[PDB]
């Protein structure tokens, strides 16, 4: 049983901390990295293309890829090596509306977030959610761009293939590290937690400072999504936009930078 | 059973479902006062549910809707509270592919010579318009009838040659899904 949450109305953001006690906490994400006050990586298989067995999933809060091969990685400060569990999705309105998660302050019109675990110490991802250890994510901005990205054509394909709360599709091959940022140097590191409830205080982040190019275009497949709200004895279809968390404050918190 | 239905605002366009409440009873929406929803390619009531689906809200539909359940023990009818439902001015809500809010289940076991009722509704804007047919390309013995209009199939004398996987479609020119389910027979 879990708890009825929204990105806006009663159940909105704001009013997470009254079904879920961890929303209402300190080392929460997402954040405003200030570059000002800021301040090595191994990935392992993210070189390959991925099976035709990794499928996607509109979930009503965002759309997910389920990594269905072994991806790595190692290094920037993580308590040992982490095992990709699955990709989520966050974006704004339309014409590039700001819909990331994380800044400064410049915000882009998509963020996308890899989870992982550490599989030295765990079976499976979703055990270690329960057991509220320690996970690691990425953070990757997709910014605008004239021209069409084509790394992300299995992607887009796919969000088309899931328009409505709860439909699934399988990918085409697509090679994950080109999901990330042309240079991978520039990155940001601290502690965090998951940015939907139940808000566990238990994330590691990684925020690749360079972005990845989008089109407009391709962009539109993301507004194209749907969603379900379950409001009173009245269901209803609405569009899937603007689905980011408010940015948190850092409090005891200081971030990394390499 | 008697709760305070609170006034929900939809919008144009706006794919909706009235949900009932509970789940061998018989269900009909009345509007506004007793006595029924004019049903149609636009609006279903499920016998399985009880919910009524609104493919794609006109302004027309503003009004109560309260849902009367009839138990089958007897012809005792037990009406819930109306729930009113108004128009959003902030904007219409535009076309997309259907979506199919209510199906059959993905295998249905069938007493013999019984009577198989499959729904399949979906809400879309334009409205959705449903077709049915067998995975297997065989087409429909004389039998079967498409009740309801089109979201409802109907096979009396359910006998074993009618086991298999039926599929339904749902399009509009925005998209089509699709719902699947194997019918087997049981004496």
């Amino acid at each position: 049983g879990d708890p009825y949450w929204a990105y806006s109305g009663a159940y909105g953001p704001e009013h997470w901390v009254t079904s879920s006690v961890s929303c209402g906490g300190r080392h929460q994400s997402p954040i405003d990295i200030l570059d000002q006050y800021a301040r090595e990586l191994q990935l392992d298989g993210f070189d390959n293309e991925s099976s035709n067995k990794t499928w996607m999933k509109n979930t009503g809060k965002t759309v997910a890829i389920l990594l269905k091969d072994d991806y790595f990685v190692s290094g920037a400060g993580l308590p040992g090596r982490f095992k990709a569990e699955k990709v989520e999705f966050h974006w704004g309105h339309s014409n590039g509306s700001a819909g990331s998660e994380h800044s400064n302050g410049r915000r882009f019109p998509v963020e996308m977030q890899i989870f992982f675990y550490n599989p030295d110490d765990f079976d499976s991802f979703q055990t270690a959610i329960s057991e509220n250890r320690i996970i690691g994510a990425m953070a990757i901005f997709f910014q605008v761009s004239p021209r069409d990205n084509s790394a992300l054509d299995p992607i887009i394909h796919g969000l088309k293939g899931v328009v409505h709360h709860e439909k699934e599709t399988f990918l085409d091959p697509f090679v994950l590290r080109d999901l990330l940022p042309a240079s991978l140097g520039s990155y940001y590191r601290y502690t965090g937690s998951l940015t939907t409830p139940p808000c566990s205080e238990i994330v590691e982040w990684i925020v690749f400072r360079r972005p990845v190019p989008i089109s407009y275009h391709q962009l539109e497949a993301f507004y194209s999504i749907f969603t379900t709200e379950q409001q009173d004895h009245v269901k209803s279809v609405e569009y899937l936009r603007n689905n980011f968390r408010p940015q948190q404050r850092l409090h005891d918190r200081v971030v990394s930078k390499s | 059973k008697t709760r305070m239905r609170s006034t929900v605002s939809v919008r144009e366009g706006q794919g909706v479902v009235l949900l009932c409440g509970p789940p061998e009873l018989s269900y009909a929406w009345v509007f506004n006062e007793y006595p029924f929803v004019e049903e149609d390619s636009r609006r279903f009531v499920s016998q399985e549910t009880g919910h009524l689906y609104i493919a794609k809200v006109e302004p027309s539909d503003v009004g109560n809707y309260t849902c009367v359940v009839t138990s089958t023990v007897t012809n005792t009818r037990v009406l819930g509270s109306p729930t009113p439902l108004v128009l959003r001015s902030d904007g219409v809500m535009g076309e997309y592919e259907p979506k199919i809010e209510v199906q059959f289940p993905e295998t249905l076991p069938a007493a013999k010579g019984s009577t198989v009722r499959l729904e399949c509704f979906a809400l879309g804007n334009p409205v959705p318009q449903i077709n049915w047919r067998r995975s297997d390309g065989m087409p429909f013995p004389n039998k079967i009838k498409l009740r309801k209009f089109n979201g409802m199939l109907e096979i009396q004398n359910f006998q074993q040659e009618d086991t298999g996987s039926y599929e339904c479609i749902a399009e509009n020119s925005r998209g089509k899904n699709v719902a699947r389910g194997r019918l087997t027979y049981y004496a």
